[PDB]
């Protein structure tokens, strides 16, 4: 099919996977973890 | 030409004659996916309400996609460490998720879509699974290749077509989901295609031509369940991939 | 036994009392568009209808000026 | 172009087929429907929306096989 | 875990057919 | 009755405000994420989870 | 010049204008303008894509109408379950002091 | 606004990364095989333009 | 001209063949129905708009079928 | 003449469709039998419904027997 | 070159016969989904993730069809 | 260059074979939905039985792909 | 030789259809297989032989017909 | 001549389409064979000389359908 094989085979998969690494840490590091310290805490103050 | 719809145009631009610094410049490609990286930065950062613990009526959205994937990679490599692969298995998800939601919008563009993204995406996670199974697991990897107790005459035909499954495994688990969200988008602009030039002859037509476009209606309801539970599927599978990678069966 | 007790009373002494430090607004440019739209009891979302109209009008730009 | 447009009838005659899979499937989905009704009738909204679901999951099988043939008729 | 002929009980036998079929 | 004289925001308390009260629920977050556990232990009986299935 | 539209067209141009607005004096004033001239100029072209943005609009009418009240019910009833459980377990453990 | 926890990204993931080094590498190598075919050797938005050479153009 | 037009009869023959499935289906439909009432009597009234839905739903999937056969005769 | 061939053949091609109705009809009347043996009571109730559906199925091979005597004649 | 274009757009409608295997495989699972569902209510939310699973995971064996007929057809 | 455009007949004929192997998938996940709603507790015993299934079903539906890729590539 | 050339390709095309077969095989026995471990647990080490060994004994038919695929492809 | 030796090998990729004949036949007598044995395990003695029987002459109707494009393939 003509419209998947340009050129821009690099092009794609450079932001692509620049988007994979940058979900990934940014995920893990920062978004899950804010919803978990959410669930901590309402357990601690379910607890308490 | 029906399928103009995935062309990719260059916009910003960059070149020189030194080095081919073509690869990376903003495209079509490349700000729809700085688009789906600001609406997943927008679904946590000005969700929460001044980092509220009650957790405000859009946070229960992406409280509940959370735990319909905790309780989906729990229920599949659900062995000693299973946490440790849960961010891959969400933002596997979550890449899906709104870059098939983002392309149903009609004057817009399907990320997923594009073969050679997907593709390699597939691969790069066939090859973290067979690198990833020969680190931890030595020479006897190659025990995932015998099912269970067997007859011994037959083993290398079962050796050999297990084998020749584990890697079509590689571009399988993308080409399912580049195949649906392609033939869905060329679907409905097919279809479009056949009910424009369906009301432009005689005027009895614009006239009970309600039909047809409560047909497209019904397949733009269809299309959002084909582009869901496509992201459903892709994480699921690379959960069962890791089941077998991880744990020798 | 103590073990709730010096939990709960030293828990709660710096509990802020009358949910003090409210900041009930500010102003950004987005915090105004964060208190109509996506806080507390407004929470409605009529930003998905915003955010579709943005994409319909920038894509449609996009192809008016390449194809038509 | 005669040879490749007469070609394009018969492609899109071809391309009519893989509509008797839908026009099985959407009567086994049914079929079970009603086989699941006549053992139990209190599930009845707890299992007739996975039939309505299984009804639109095989259409689109059927329509991804008559956009072929919409394609070597018209496209 | 096999038993070939009363020898050893062999690995897993999944790596010498590969083997065979690499060389070809 | 030092607990009910000190008046109760709970709709309206932040978690940065319990990370300042207790950083004891800093370190077990951390500690609950460095070893890989994103369970929750005993959050799904009080507490629906509302996944989808 | 009818009977009750010198004041339900009043009051949907003192709404149209109660915003902010510096053009009380005609609310369509501008805007009828740029109607005609986006429909003379051939600004939006009719298109094969077009009858999806129709479709797209029912959708979203389909969905603002049936899908928005009845998620708006089932995120209440959850948040008043977190606010219950959280509120009365902390109550009645606090009052037991 | 958002507190950055230390999550072990690196000594969990790292095949996956080696694994996309090594795709990146080869589809650059398909990319480079693929752009000097007989359909696209004279499609003009092609980075050999850019640096040079103009114009095989027999075929 | 004649190769053309004899080669859209020859599809117009071909596309025919894909309404078994709606023959089969709507059979199928029904003789679970039939099934159903045999072994609960009361629900026939409740089941049977399910089942003429079924009907109409697989005739559809026949009709698209008879369609592009008749695109393939004076079209 | 290549296109009266053309019309035989397609008339040959079209009526495959009618097997359809010829196992079809044979699924209801076995559901028939095999409910009138299990419940003889509610054999006036359901037979009506085999009788309409061996009309809709016969309607289904029809179509495909008709659009066969098209390519014939007409 | 016409008989190029002409055995591609052909080919390309042979090689959708293979979604009447799919069609009937999603009837297939969703079937065995509601006479599960129907003849034990608390499996649901058990047996719904293997049906999913088995939905897409039977559909890409007519998926990979449908890729074979667009490429005949695009390239 | 009759050959270049009968490998692409060649291509889509032997597309066919996918027609059993989606069929397959189907009934071997039908059997494994039906074997869990009669025994609740045998999920974990026969699961791996139903994924091994399904591996060499799609082999086996897949060497059809894979002759067609050989005939439109090799 | 372009004419037997074509047919090589034509008849490694048309001899896979039979291979369908096998597909359905391996299903049918693996369904059996699990529908009789589920009504009985401890029956596993009896049957689950039996069934690789009907698993190749069907099997053997698609090889069969992927080699005369071969034989006509390589010579 | 090669119109004859075209249509040795069409034929010989033509009748390999009957081996799915015995490749769920098979399947049919082993999959009641397992079903016969989980139901009952004591009768196994008795019931699977039975199953080797019918699969014996199943994969000889295999190899009926084979021979023909064996004898059409080399003359």
């Amino acid at each position: 099919m003509p419209q998947l094989v340009p050129f821009y085979f690099m092009n794609q998969l450079t932001y692509g996977f620049l988007l994979m690494i940058t979900l990934l840490i940014l995920f893990s590091q920062f978004f899950l973890p804010m919803i978990l310290r959410l669930y901590v805490s309402r357990l601690f103050i379910s607890k308490l | 030409s029906p399928l103009d719809q995935f062309e990719i145009r260059t916009l910003f631009g960059l070149q020189s004659s030194f080095i081919d610094l073509s690869c990376l410049n903003l495209t079509t490609f490349s700000l729809y996916t700085i688009i789906v990286l600001l609406v997943i930065t927008s679904l946590y950062t000005l969700t929460n309400n001044n980092n509220k613990i009650i957790g405000s009526r859009w946070l229960i959205s992406q409280e509940a996609i959370y735990d319909t994937i905790m309780n989906m990679t729990k229920g599949q490599i659900g062995g000693k460490n299973w946490g440790l692969y849960f961010p891959m298995i969400f933002t596997l998800f979550m890449f899906i998720f709104i870059a098939n939601l983002i392309s149903m919008i009609p004057y817009s563009f399907a990320l997923s879509a594009h073969l050679v993204f997907i593709i390699s995406l597939s691969i790069v996670i066939w090859l973290g699974n067979t690198i990833l199974g020969l680190y931890k697991h030595g020479w006897v990897f190659f025990s995932l290749f015998v099912p269970a107790g067997t007859p011994l005459p037959l083993v290398p035909l079962l050796v050999i077509i297990e084998t020749l499954s584990y890697f079509a495994r590689a571009i399988s688990l993308g080409l399912r989901l580049g195949s649906n969200i392609l033939a869905g988008h060329l679907l409905m602009v097919i279809l479009a295609g056949l009910t424009f030039n369906f009301m432009l002859i005689n005027l009895f037509t614009l006239v009970f031509g309600f039909v047809p476009l409560a047909m497209i209606l019904a397949i733009m309801m269809l299309e959002f369940a084909i582009g869901i539970i496509q992201g459903y599927v892709w994480a699921i599978l690379t959960a069962s991939y890791l089941k077998d990678a991880v744990y020798l069966h | 036994p103590n073990a709730k007790r010096i939990a709960n009373v030293v828990h709660f002494y710096k509990s802020l009392p009358q949910g003090p430090a409210p900041a009930i607004k500010a102003n950004t440019r987005l915090a105004r568009y964060k208190a109509k739209y996506f806080d507390g009891d407004n929470a409605s979302g009529k930003p998905l209808w915003h955010f579709a109209l943005g994409i319909i009008a920038f894509g449609y730009s996009m192809e008016y000026y390449f194809h038509l | 172009m005669q040879l490749v447009l007469a070609a394009k009838y018969i492609g899109a005659g071809i391309s009519t087929i893989g509509l008797l899979g839908a026009g099985i499937g959407i009567a086994i989905v049914f079929a079970a429907l009603i086989n699941g009704v006549s053992r139990n009738p209190s599930i009845k909204d707890t299992v007739f929306p996975m039939a309505i679901l299984g009804f639109a999951l095989s259409e689109a099988t059927g329509l991804f096989c008559l956009m072929v043939s919409f394609l070597l008729l018209f496209g | 875990y096999h038993f070939m002929g009363k020898a050893i009980p062999p690995h897993q036998l999944a790596i010498g057919t590969l083997g065979l079929l690499g060389l070809l | 009755l030092d607990n009910i004289q000190s008046a109760r925001p709970f709709d309206e308390l932040t978690v940065d405000d319990l990370t300042k009260i207790k950083p004891e629920i800093d370190a077990k977050v951390e500690e609950m994420v460095k070893k890989g556990k994103w369970d929750v232990p005993g959050y799904k009986d009080r507490f629906g989870n509302l996944n989808v299935m | 010049k009818q009977t009750d539209p010198k004041a339900k067209a009043n009051s949907i141009i003192n709404a149209i204008p109660g915003n902010n607005i510096l053009t009380k004096t005609g609310v369509l004033g501008t805007s009828a303008a740029a109607v005609i001239y986006a429909i003379s100029n051939e600004l939006y072209v009719i298109n094969d894509e077009s009858i999806l943005l129709l479709t797209f609009l029912g959708f979203t009418g389909l969905v603002a109408k049936y899908l928005a009240p009845a998620y708006k019910d089932f995120a209440d009833a959850r948040m008043k379950k977190v606010s219950d459980v959280l509120n009365a377990s902390r109550n009645k453990h606090v009052e037991a002091v | 606004m958002l507190k950055r926890f230390p999550t072990p990204i690196l000594k969990v993931y790292w095949p996956f990364f080696v694994a996309g080094a090594a795709v990146y590498y080869g589809m650059s190598k398909a990319a480079d095989l693929s752009s000097n075919t007989k359909e696209f050797i004279n499609d003009p938005r092609n980075p050999r333009f850019a640096k040079g050479g103009k114009f095989v153009e027999v075929d």
